[PDB]
C-alpha cells in the first residue's frame, strides 16, 4: 500500500516494471580489479546546450565509497543523499573507523530504506557501489528491489546484456591491475554511439588509497590510445 | 476526460487538471459580480439573486469584510466561498498580530491564492468552487484589486468581473474610463453595468450589494450606505 | 454516472452531485415551518409518528434560553449539530456572559459543515436546520442546508411537501410583523396544516411549537401547551 | 489499470504521470529563453497580457528568489507561484542555516528534490511548472539551471522552456555552436532575436520581461521598459 | 509573565451619570527607573469602551494587541452586535484566570470602563483573576491612596456629574503624584460617553510645595 | 495592419509646415529629430497616414535643401530604425523615385543605389517593387 | 556595554560600545554590536550575547524573507514587531535588551526599543545596556529637537564615550552607524579620537 | 476509486492471497534441514552461480541469527533481509532481558507471530518468505523448525523447503533413519538428496552451501562447511555411488 507493494501470485509485477524502467540506457559499467574498482558511465547530453561539469553521474558518498547508477536520475539523487546520510550516521555512531569497505557491505545492507520501504512508488534506479577500506576492493549492486549482489564486473544499461557478455569475454579476470579502466572504457564503447570524449564519459575509481572521480583531463588521457 | 477527470491529483494526457477545469464551471454558472478601481479607491458590486421572497433583507451577501481595509466580493459556491473568506480573515489577523500594521493587499492575495492552490494540488481535498476579488485602499499604496479564480493566481486588475456573464460585464467595464473617475461616479457606474447585465430577463429580481474602499472612507472597507445609494441604483435603472 | 459517486469529485457540468443529493436528505423528512415577527420567532414542526403505539418522535430541539432549532432530515448527524451548537453557546456564556448572537452561531455552523463537503471520506451533514433565535436585533429565523449555505428568512419551511407551506408563508408574509403571539402561531399552524395531505389534520400529539420572544425564553409547547394555540384553527385541510 | 492515472511505473517501464506533467508546461501558452554569457546571464519571457484591465505591473513570470538569484516560471501560474514561494523559503532557510548565500545550483537541486518527492508517493501530484533560475556565482561566472516537474535539474548556457521551446533551443544551439562569446549586449541581443524568431511579432518593447544578472553588477535586474526598448533599438539597427 | 521588568504604575477610574472617566499616568517604571515617560497605558477597546492597565507594559501591549484583533474580527462580520464592556470585562477575567491556571500569569491589573445601553459600566480585573465592578476603582497604590477619596465622595453622592467627576480624578492624580514613588506628572484621562471615547492626552497636575517652608 | 491607437493629424497639421518654415534651408536637424519623435509616437500609436506624411515631408525638405549625403543617411535611418510602417516606407520610396528622376546630377547614381539597398532588404513583391524596377532601369 | 539610537530628519544615528563582559574579564573588547538586520535597518544588542545574536539572526531571516516576498524594503515598525514578538514569547528564557532603528521610505528615520519583557515603543532617541543607566541625565538634558545628522552623530558619540568611561562593563572602541536613504555609513572611533571629558581632580 | 489491498477471505472462506504466497515460496530457492544427534545441518542450493560474482558475503541462504541457532530463507530476498534482521533483534532482545540464550521454539514463535500479524491486520502484504531454523537449547537439545509465510511454523527433523521440496522430502523419508542418524551420515544423506533434487549430477561444491551446528564442550559451534570440505564430502559420496552401482 504505502510500501514496496503489488505482488501477485508468485510475482512482484510493480518491481518487474521498475526493473524494466531501470533498463534505462546509461550503460554504467563497473569492474572490480585487484587493486581497486572502476565505475564508468556514459554522459550523452542532449545537444551541446546542457553542461557536463554541472551535473555528475558518479558521486562520492564518502571518503572511499563511490557510486554510479542507472535510469531515473531524479530518484538516484535522493537515493545518494540518503546513502550519504546513512554512511555519515554509521561513521558518527561507530566513531572513526575510517569506514569504507568494512562499511561498503554495511551501506549496501542499509540500502534497505532503498527499496524494502519503497515509498508507494519504488525507486527506479540500480546503483553500483565501490569501496576499498579493507585491504581489498568491493563492488556491489543494489537494484530497485533486491539487495547487495557483490559483483565483480557488470553493466546496467540499455545493452547491459551484451555489455556483461563483453566483460566476461574480455575476461574481467582476477589478476587485472588497477588499469582495467581501459577495459571498462572498451565495454562502454560497445554500448556507446559516438566518438566518446572526456566530458561525454564520466568514470570514478576507488583504490586502496581512496575514491576519486577522474577529471576530464585523465578521462581524455585514457580515451587517447584506445 | 472520462477517465482522467476524477481526482485533481491525476494529470490529463495533455497535461491539465480537469478537476479545476470543472470547478471553474461552477463560478461560470453562479451569478456575476464586478469591481472597479476608481481613481482614489475601489468600488465593488454584485447582483444577488433573491431566489425566494421568503428570505429577509439581503443575506448571504456576496460581499464580505476580510480585514479593516480589505473587502472580498465572491461568486460561485457560496458555502466554500464563506469558508475561504474565513481563511482570509484568519490570515489577515495573523499578519497583523505578527508583523503589526495592516496586511498589504498584494501579499494577502498571494497568501490566500497559495492556500487555494494547496487545495487543488492534492487528491483527498477538492478545489474551491469560488472566485473572488479582494479590494483595498491605503494612502501609501493607493488602491489595489486582485482577482483569484478557483484554482489560478491573483492578478492586478484595474477592473474585473466574474460569474455568470464575465465577458458581457468586461466589455462595458473596458468601455468605462477608470483611473480618473472618482469612487462616487464609479459607484453609480458599477450599478449601471450590473443592471445592463441581465437580471430578470431569465431570472428573478436582483439585489445590488455595493462596497467601498478609498480615501473618501480613509480606508475602512465598508458597505456603501444603501439608503443613499438607492438613488445610484435609480440612475442605473435609467 | 461516476462523477456522482463521491463528494470530493466535481461534475463536468458544474456543481458536484453528492452535495445535491445531500439536500434530498432534508427533502425526505417531516415538514417544519419557522417564522419571525416584530418580536417573536415561532417554529411549528410536524412530529412524525412511527405507529400509533410509538410516540411521534422528537423535533424542535433545545439549544439555549434564547435559541432553539428544528431539524428536518437525517436524524443521526443532527443531534451532533445540536451538541455543537449547544457547546458553542455555552462557550460564549462562559467567556463573556452574553448569549451568543444567532448570526455568529449560524456562521459557525456553516463553516463547520463546509469542511466535510471538501474532505474525502466525510459525508456532508444532510440535516435541514430551522434555527429560531432572539438576539438584540429582534427575532431571527435561519435555514441551514447540507450544502452549508445558510440563509436568513422572514419565514421558511423545510420538509416533505414543504413547497405548499412555502407558498402560503410567502403569500401571507406581508402581515407577519404586526401579529400577536397567538395570531402568528396560528399562521404557522395553518401553513403546516396546508402541507400534509387532506386526510391528515393537526393534533395535539403530532405537532410541536418552539416560541422565543423578547421576554419569553425559548419554550417547546406541545399537546397541552399547544391546545391554546390550536384553538381557533380555521380548519381548511 | 491506472498506470496512466496515478504516479506508478508503467508495465512498459515508463512513468506516464510526469510525462504528462511536462506537457502541462507547454500548456498555458508561453515561452521563455535563458542565455548564459561570457560574464552575465540574461533571460526573457513574453508577457501575454489579454486586455488592459489587468495590471501589467503585476502579471510577471520572473521573480527574485534572493538578492542574487532570479527565476522565470513556465506553466500553470498557481503551481509556478507555489514553487517560487518554496524557492524563496529555501533560499532564506539556507541563508539562516549556513552563513553564505545559497548557490544557484544548490537551490535548483533542492527544488528538484522537492519535485522528485512529489513524483514519488501517490497522495500528491507533480506541479506543472518548469523553472529556469539564474544567478552569478563566484569562481563560476554566471550560472543558469532548470528544474522540471520530474526532478532532473540541469540546463546551461542556452536553455529554453515553453510551447515553442524546441525551436528556440535549436536556434540557440546554432548560436552557441557559432564559437564567439557574448558580451553584456550580444547575450541580450541573442536572447531577444531568439525569442523574436520563435514568435515573430518584432517584439514591441512591452510584451517581454527580461531579467539580467551581470558579474560586476550582481542582483536580479528586472530590466525596465526603457532598458528593453534601448536594447531593441540597438538590436534592430 | 513570571517576573516583569518594565512595570506600569497605578490607574484609576470612576463612573458618573451617563459616562465614565479613567486616568493613567504615562510612565513605564523599569523598577525604580523612569525609563519610558511617553507611553500610553489607555486603550480604546472600541468606540464605546476603554481600558487601562497597571504592571508589565509588555503584557499590556500583548493584551492590547489580542483584544484589538478580536474587536476587529467582531466588527468585520457586520452583524450589528458588538462586544459590550460587560462582555469585555468577562473575557479579560477569563483570560487572566486561564493564565494563572496555566501558571503563566499576566502581570497586569486592568480597569475596563464602558457606557452601553445608556448605562455606565466600570469593570476591574487583576492578575489573579479576581474581578468585579464598582462605581470607583483604582489599582496598586492607587487603591490605597486615591480610592478612599472616591469612596467618601460616592457615599454622600451615589451619582456624579462629569465635570466634578473629572475634577475629582485630577485631584486624586495629584495626590498619587505627591505620595507615590512610581508616579509621574503626566497622565492621560479618557472619557467614555454616548458620543464615544475621547482621550485628552498628556495632561499634567499642578504641584504645591508651600509646606516646603514648614520644614523649619 | 494594426489598429490605430492615437491619431496626431491635428498635431502634424499645426506643426509640420511651421517646422518646414523653421528649417526652410534645412540647417536645423533638431526639427528632423522632433518630427522623428512625433512619428515614433504615431507609430507606437499604430497610425499609418501620419507617419507616411511625416516621411514625405522629411524627404521633401531634403529635396528643397539639396543635402544629398544627409538625405542618404537620413533615409537609411528611416528605413532601418524599426522598419516602421510598410505603407509609409513604400510611400517614401515612391516619392524618392519621383524625385531622383528629375535631377540629373553626378551622385544620383548614389541615390539610386541607396534606395536600392533600402528596398533590397526584402519586401519586394509586397509593398512596391515597380519602384525598384524603375530604379534599376534608371541605373541602366 | 552601552547602545544608543537617535532619530533625525531623514535618517538615524546609532552608537554602540565594543565591550562584552563576562564576570570581570573582557571577553571581547572589539565587539560589533551594530548588527545589520537588513540593508537600512540595524540592531543594537545588550545583555546575553548569545541570546541577542540568536534573536537578531532569526529576525534577519524572517525580515529578509518577508521583504523578498513583498518586493519592497521592510518597515522599521515591522522589524520592531518581529523583535517584540520574538522577545515576548520567550522572555522567561531570553533576557536581552534590543534597540532597533533604521530608515524606510514609508516614514523615514525610526527608532524603537524592545527591552527585556517584550515591549515595543517608538522614541525620538533610545538608550540601553548596562552602561546606559549612567548617562540618562546627560542624554535628556543635551538633546535638542530637529538636530541634524552631524549634531546627532556628535551627541551620540559623546553619550557613548561618557557611558564607556563611567561604566566598568563598557570600554574599547565606539561604533557609529548613520542610516539614511542614501545608505548606511559605519565608522569606528578609537583611542585618541574618542571624545574625552578629562576629570583632573585637584590634589 | 482508490485501490484497496486484499487481506480478506474467500466465498468458501480461504485466504487465497496467503495460499498463493505460500505456494510461490516453493518456486525459487531450495533449502533443507536434517536433524541428527550431536549435530544438525542445513543444505542450500546456490541458484545463481554466474562466474562474475565474488562470493564475499560468505553466505547467501544460510544466515547466522544467534549464538545458538542459524536460519535459511527461501523467499523474496527483500523480505528475507528484514526478516533476518528482525529475528536477530528478537533473539538479542531476549538475551538482554533474560541473560540467557533464547530457546529456539520461543524465537520461532516470535517470528511466526510477526508474520501472522503481517497477514492479519492492515493493508500490508504477507511476508512472502519461508525459512528453516536449526538450533540448540538447554531444554530440548538440537531442534529444527520450518516456518511458512502463513506463520504456521512446525517442528521438523528432516525437511526441505525449495522448488522440488516434494521430491527432496520423499527422498528424505525413504532414506532417513532416526537415532542411528549421526552427523556424518546426516551429511551423506543431505548431499545425496541435494544431488537428487538438482538435476545435474556431480554437483559442484560451489552450487551447494551447507552449514552444520554442533555441540562442543558446553558451547554451540555453527560451522559453514567451506569448499574443500564440501567437495571432499562430494568425493566420498561419489565413491559410495560408484561402489553401489558396480557391485550389482
Amino acid at each position: 500500500f504505502s510500501l514496496t507493494t503489488f505482488s501477485p501470485s508468485g510475482k512482484l509485477v510493480q518491481i518487474e516494471y521498475a526493473l524494466a524502467a531501470v533498463a534505462g540506457g546509461a550503460p554504467s559499467v563497473g569492474i572490480k580489479a585487484a587493486n581497486g574498482v572502476v565505475l564508468a558511465t556514459e554522459k550523452k547530453q542532449k545537444s551541446i546546450l546542457y553542461d557536463e561539469r554541472s551535473v555528475h553521474k558518479v558521486e562520492p558518498i564518502t571518503k572511499h565509497i563511490g557510486l554510479v547508477y542507472s535510469g531515473m536520475g531524479p530518484d538516484y539523487r535522493v537515493l545518494v543523499h540518503r546513502a550519504r546520510k546513512l554512511a555519515q550516521q554509521y561513521y558518527l555512531v561507530y566513531q572513526e573507523p575510517i569506514p569504507t569497505a568494512q562499511l561498503v557491505q554495511r551501506v549496501a545492507s542499509v540500502m534497505q530504506e532503498y527499496t524494502q520501504s519503497g515509498g508507494v512508488r519504488p525507486f527506479g534506479v540500480s546503483l553500483l557501489i565501490c569501496g576499498w577500506n579493507e585491504g581489498r576492493p568491493y563492488l556491489f549492486q543494489s537494484d530497485p528491489s533486491g539487495a547487495y549482489f557483490a559483483w565483480k564486473a557488470t553493466a546496467m544499461g540499455k545493452n547491459y546484456v551484451n555489455g556483461k557478455t563483453f566483460l566476461e569475454k574480455r575476461y574481467n579476470e582476477d589478476l587485472e591491475l588497477e588499469d582495467a579502466i581501459h577495459t571498462a572504457i572498451l565495454t562502454l564503447k560497445e554500448s556507446f554511439e559516438g566518438q566518446m570524449t572526456e566530458d561525454n564519459i564520466e568514470v570514478g575509481i576507488c583504490n586502496e588509497a581512496g575514491f576519486r572521480r577522474l577529471t576530464p583531463t585523465e578521462v581524455k588521457d585514457y580515451l587517447a590510445a584506445i | 476526460g472520462t477517465g482522467y477527470d476524477l481526482s485533481a491529483s491525476t494529470f490529463s494526457p495533455d497535461g491539465r487538471v480537469f478537476q479545476v477545469e470543472y470547478a471553474m464551471k461552477a463560478v461560470e454558472n453562479s451569478s456575476t459580480a464586478i469591481g472597479i478601481r476608481c481613481k482614489d479607491g475601489v468600488v465593488f458590486g454584485v447582483e444577488k439573486l433573491v431566489l425566494s421572497k421568503l428570505y429577509e433583507e439581503g443575506s448571504n451577501k456576496r460581499l464580505f469584510n476580510v480585514d479593516r481595509h480589505v473587502g472580498m466580493a465572491v461568486a460561485g459556491l457560496l458555502a466554500d466561498a464563506r469558508s475561504l473568506a474565513d481563511i482570509a480573515r484568519e490570515e489577515a489577523s495573523n499578519f497583523r498580530s505578527n508583523f503589526g500594521y495592516n496586511i498589504p493587499l498584494k501579499h494577502l492575495a498571494d497568501r490566500v491564492a497559495m492556500y487555494v492552490h494547496a487545495y487543488t494540488l492534492y487528491s483527498a481535498v477538492r478545489p474551491f468552487g469560488c472566485s473572488f476579488m479582494l479590494g483595498s485602499y491605503s494612502v501609501n499604496d493607493g488602491a489595489q484589486l486582485y482577482m483569484i479564480d478557483p484554482s489560478g493566481v491573483s492578478y492586478g486588475y484595474w477592473g474585473c468581473a466574474i460569474g455568470k456573464a464575465r465577458q458581457a460585464a468586461k466589455t462595458e467595464i473596458e468601455k468605462l474610463q477608470m483611473k480618473e473617475m472618482t469612487c462616487r461616479d464609479i459607484v453609480k457606474e458599477v450599478a449601471k453595468i450590473i443592471y445592463i447585465v441581465h437580471d430578470e430577463v431569465k431570472d428573478k429580481a436582483f439585489e445590488l450589494e455595493l462596497s467601498w474602499v478609498g480615501e473618501l472612507t480613509n480606508g475602512r472597507h465598508e458597505i456603501v450606505p444603501k439608503d443613499i445609494r438607492e438613488e445610484a441604483e435609480k440612475y442605473a435603472k435609467e | 454516472n461516476q462523477y456522482d459517486n463521491d463528494v470530493t469529485v466535481w461534475s463536468p457540468q458544474g456543481r458536484i452531485h453528492q452535495i445535491e443529493y445531500a439536500m434530498e436528505a432534508v427533502k425526505q423528512g417531516s415538514a417544519t415551518v419557522g417564522l419571525k415577527s416584530k418580536t417573536h420567532a415561532v417554529l411549528v414542526a410536524l412530529k412524525r409518528a412511527q405507529s400509533e403505539l410509538a410516540a411521534h418522535q422528537k423535533k424542535i430541539l433545545h439549544v439555549d434560553n434564547h435559541i432553539g432549532i428544528s431539524i428536518a432530515g437525517l436524524t443521526a448527524d443532527a443531534r451532533l449539530l445540536c451538541n455543537f451548537m449547544r457547546q458553542e453557546c455555552l462557550d460564549s456564556r462562559f467567556v463573556f456572559d452574553r448569549p451568543l448572537p444567532v448570526s455568529r452561531l449560524v456562521s459557525l455552523i456553516g463553516s463547520k459543515t463546509q469542511i466535510p463537503t471538501q474532505r474525502y471520506g466525510r459525508r456532508p451533514y444532510g440535516v435541514g436546520l430551522l434555527i429560531a433565535g432572539y438576539d438584540d436585533m429582534g427575532p431571527h429565523i435561519f435555514q441551514t442546508c447540507p450544502s452549508a449555505n445558510y440563509f436568513d428568512c422572514r419565514a421558511m419551511s423545510i420538509g416533505a411537501r414543504s413547497q405548499s407551506a412555502r407558498t402560503y408563508l410567502e403569500r401571507h408574509m406581508s402581515e407577519f410583523m404586526e401579529c400577536n403571539l397567538n395570531e402568528l402561531v396560528k399562521h404557522g399552524l395553518r401553513a403546516l396544516r396546508e402541507t400534509l395531505p387532506a386526510e391528515q389534520d393537526l393534533t395535539t400529539k403530532n405537532v410541536s411549537i418552539g416560541i422565543v420572544g423578547k421576554d419569553l425564553e425559548f419554550t417547546i409547547y406541545d399537546d397541552d401547551d399547544v391546545s391554546p394555540f390550536l384553538e381557533g384553527l380555521e380548519e381548511r385541510p | 489499470g491506472f498506470d496512466r492515472h496515478i504516479t506508478i511505473f508503467s508495465p512498459e517501464g515508463r512513468l506516464y504521470q510526469v510525462e504528462y506533467a511536462f506537457k502541462a508546461i507547454n500548456q498555458g501558452g508561453l515561452t521563455s529563453v535563458a542565455v548564459r554569457g561570457k560574464d552575465c546571464a540574461v533571460i526573457v519571457t513574453q508577457k501575454k497580457v489579454p486586455d488592459k484591465l489587468l495590471d501589467s505591473s503585476t502579471v510577471t513570470h520572473l521573480f527574485k528568489i534572493t538578492e542574487n538569484i532570479g527565476c522565470v516560471m513556465t506553466g500553470m501560474t498557481a503551481d509556478s507561484r507555489s514553487q517560487v514561494q518554496r524557492a524563496r523559503y529555501e533560499a532564506a532557510n539556507w541563508k539562516y542555516k549556513y552563513g553564505y548565500e545559497i548557490p544557484v545550483d544548490m537551490l535548483c537541486k533542492r527544488i528538484a528534490d522537492i519535485s522528485q518527492v512529489y513524483t514519488q508517493n501517490a497522495e500528491m501530484r507533480p506541479l506543472g511548472c518548469c523553472m529556469i533560475l539564474i544567478g552569478i556565482d563566484e569562481e563560476q561566472g554566471p550560472q543558469v539551471y532548470k528544474c522540471d516537474p520530474a526532478g532532473y535539474y540541469c540546463g546551461f548556457k542556452a536553455t529554453a522552456a515553453g510551447v515553442k521551446q524546441t525551436e528556440s533551443t535549436s536556434f540557440l544551439e546554432k548560436k552557441v555552436k557559432k564559437k564567439f562569446d557574448w558580451t553584456f549586449e550580444q547575450t541580450v541581443e541573442t536572447a531577444i532575436t531568439c525569442l523574436s524568431t520563435v514568435l515573430s511579432i518584432d517584439f514591441k518593447p512591452s510584451e517581454i520581461e527580461v531579467g539580467v544578472v551581470t558579474v560586476e553588477n550582481p542582483k536580479f535586474r528586472i530590466l525596465t521598459e526603457a532598458e528593453i526598448d534601448a536594447h531593441l533599438v540597438a538590436l534592430a539597427e | 509573565t513570571q517576573n516583569p521588568m518594565v512595570t506600569g504604575t497605578s490607574v484609576l477610574g470612576v463612573k458618573f451619570e451617563g459616562g465614565v472617566v479613567i486616568a493613567a499616568d504615562m510612565l513605564g517604571s523599569y523598577g525604580s527607573l523612569a525609563r519610558f515617560r511617553n507611553i500610553s497605558r489607555i486603550m480604546r477597546v472600541n468606540n464605546s469602551t476603554m481600558l487601562g492597565a497597571s504592571g508589565d507594559y509588555a503584557d499590556f501591549q500583548y493584551l492590547k494587541q489580542v483584544l484589538g484583533q478580536m474587536v476587529i474580527d467582531e466588527e468585520l462580520l457586520g452583524d450589528g452586535h458588538s462586544y459590550s464592556p460587560r462582555a469585555i470585562h468577562s473575557w479579560l477575567t477569563r483570560a487572566m484566570y486561564s493564565r494563572r491556571s496555566k501558571m503563566n500569569p499576566l502581570w497586569n491589573t486592568m480597569v475596563i470602563g464602558g457606557y452601553a445601553d445608556g448605562e455606565s459600566f466600570l469593570g476591574y480585573v487583576d492578575m489573579l483573576g479576581v474581578a468585579y465592578e464598582a462605581p470607583s476603582l483604582a489599582t496598586g497604590y492607587g487603591a490605597y491612596l486615591a480610592q478612599p477619596l472616591l469612596r467618601e465622595v460616592l457615599e454622600k453622592q451615589p451619582v456624579l456629574s462629569q465635570t466634578e467627576a473629572r475634577d475629582l480624578v485630577e485631584r486624586c492624580m495629584r495626590v498619587l503624584y505627591y505620595r507615590d514613588a512610581r508616579s509621574y506628572n503626566r497622565f492621560q484621562i479618557a472619557t467614555v460617553t454616548e458620543k464615544g471615547v475621547e482621550i485628552e492626552g498628556p495632561l499634567s497636575t499642578e504641584t504645591n510645595w508651600d509646606i516646603a517652608h514648614m520644614i523649619s | 495592419i494594426v489598429k490605430m491607437e492615437v491619431d496626431y493629424s491635428a498635431t502634424v497639421d499645426q506643426r509640420l509646415p511651421e517646422c518646414a518654415k523653421l528649417a526652410k534651408e534645412g540647417r536645423l536637424q533638431e526639427v528632423i529629430e522632433t518630427l522623428l519623435s512625433l512619428e515614433k509616437q504615431t507609430r507606437t500609436a499604430s497610425d499609418m497616414v501620419s507617419t507616411s506624411r511625416i516621411l514625405v515631408a522629411v524627404v521633401k525638405m531634403c529635396y528643397e535643401a539639396k543635402e544629398w549625403d544627409l538625405l542618404n543617411e537620413n533615409i537609411m535611418l528611416l528605413s532601418k530604425r524599426r522598419s516602421q510602417l510598410k505603407q509609409a516606407v513604400a510611400k517614401m520610396v515612391q516619392q524618392c523615385c519621383t524625385y531622383v528622376e528629375e535631377i540629373t546630377d553626378l551622385p544620383i547614381k548614389l541615390r539610386l543605389i541607396d534606395t536600392l539597398r533600402m528596398v533590397t532588404e526584402g519586401k519586394i513583391y509586397v509593398e512596391i517593387e515597380r519602384a525598384r524596377l524603375t530604379k534599376t532601369l534608371a541605373t541602366i | 556595554t552601552t547602545i544608543m539610537a537617535v532619530q533625525f530628519d531623514g535618517g538615524v544615528v546609532l552608537g554602540a560600545d565594543s565591550r562584552t563582559t563576562t564576570g570581570s574579564y573582557i571577553a571581547n573588547r572589539v565587539t560589533d554590536k551594530l548588527t545589520p538586520i537588513h540593508d537600512r535597518i540595524f540592531c543594537c544588542r545588550s545583555g546575553s550575547a548569545a541570546d541577542t545574536q540568536a534573536v537578531a539572526d532569526a529576525v534577519t531571516y524572517q525580515l529578509g524573507f518577508h521583504s523578498i516576498e513583498l518586493n519592497e524594503p521592510p518597515l522599521v515598525h515591522t522589524a520592531a514587531s518581529l523583535f517584540k514578538e520574538m522577545c515576548y514569547r520567550y522572555r522567561e528564557d531570553l533576557m536581552a535588551g534590543i534597540i532597533i532603528a533604521g530608515w524606510d521610505p514609508q516614514e523615514g528615520g525610526q527608532v524603537y526599543s524592545v527591552p527585556m519583557g517584550g515591549m515595543m515603543v517608538r522614541q525620538s532617541f533610545a538608550i540601553g545596556g548596562s552602561g546606559s543607566s549612567y548617562i540618562y541625565g546627560y542624554v535628556d538634558a543635551t538633546y535638542r529637537e530637529g538636530m541634524t545628522k552631524e549634531e546627532c552623530l556628535q551627541f551620540t558619540a559623546n553619550a557613548l564615550a561618557l557611558a564607556m568611561e563611567r561604566d566598568g562593563s563598557s570600554g574599547g572602541v565606539i561604533r557609529l552607524a548613520a542610516i539614511a536613504e542614501s545608505g548606511v555609513e559605519r565608522q569606528v572611533l578609537l583611542g585618541d579620537q574618542i571624545p574625552k571629558f578629562a576629570v583632573a581632580t585637584l590634589p | 476509486r482508490y485501490d484497496s489491498r486484499t487481506t480478506i477471505f474467500s466465498p468458501e472462506g480461504r485466504l487465497y492471497q496467503v495460499e498463493y504466497a505460500m505456494e510461490a515460496i516453493g518456486h525459487a530457492g531450495t533449502c533443507l534441514g536434517i536433524l541428527a544427534n550431536d549435530g544438525v545441518l542445513l543444505a542450500a542450493e546456490r541458484r545463481n552461480i554466474h562466474k562474475l560474482l565474488d562470493e564475499v558475503f560468505f553466505s547467501e541462504k544460510i544466515y547466522k541469527l544467534n549464538e545458538d541457532m542459524a536460519c535459511s530463507v527461501a523467499g523474496i530476498t527483500s523480505d528475507a533481509n528484514v526478516l533476518t534482521n528482525e529475528l536477530r533483534l528478537i533473539a538479542q532482545r531476549y538475551l538482554l532481558q533474560y541473560q540467557e540464550p533464547i530457546p529456539c521454539e520461543q524465537l520461532v514463535t516470535a517470528l511466526c507471530d510477526i508474520k501472522q500479524a503481517y497477514t492479519q491486520f492492515g493493508g500490508k502484504r504477507p511476508f512472502g518468505v519461508s525459512l528453516l531454523y536449526i538450533g540448540w537449547d538447554k531444554h530440548y537439545g538440537f531442534q529444527l523448525y520450518q516456518s511458512d509465510p502463513s506463520g504456521n511454523y512446525g517442528g521438523w527433523k528432516a525437511t526441505c523447503i525449495g522448488n522440488n521440496s516434494a521430491a527432496a522430502v520423499s527422498m528424505l523419508k525413504q532414506d532417513y533413519k532416526e537415532g542411528e542418524m549421526t552427523l556424518k551420515s546426516a551429511l551423506a544423506l543431505a548431499i545425496k538428496v541435494l544431488n537428487k533434487t538438482m538435476d545435474v549430477s556431480k554437483l559442484s561444491a560451489e552450487k551447494v552451501e551447507i552449514a552444520t551446528l554442533t555441540r562442543e564442550n558446553g558451547k554451540t559451534v555453527i560451522r559453514v562447511l567451506k569448499q574443500k570440505e564440501v567437495e571432499q564430502l562430494i568425493k566420498k559420496h561419489e565413491e559410495e555411488e560408484a561402489k553401489a552401482e558396480r557391485e550389482k
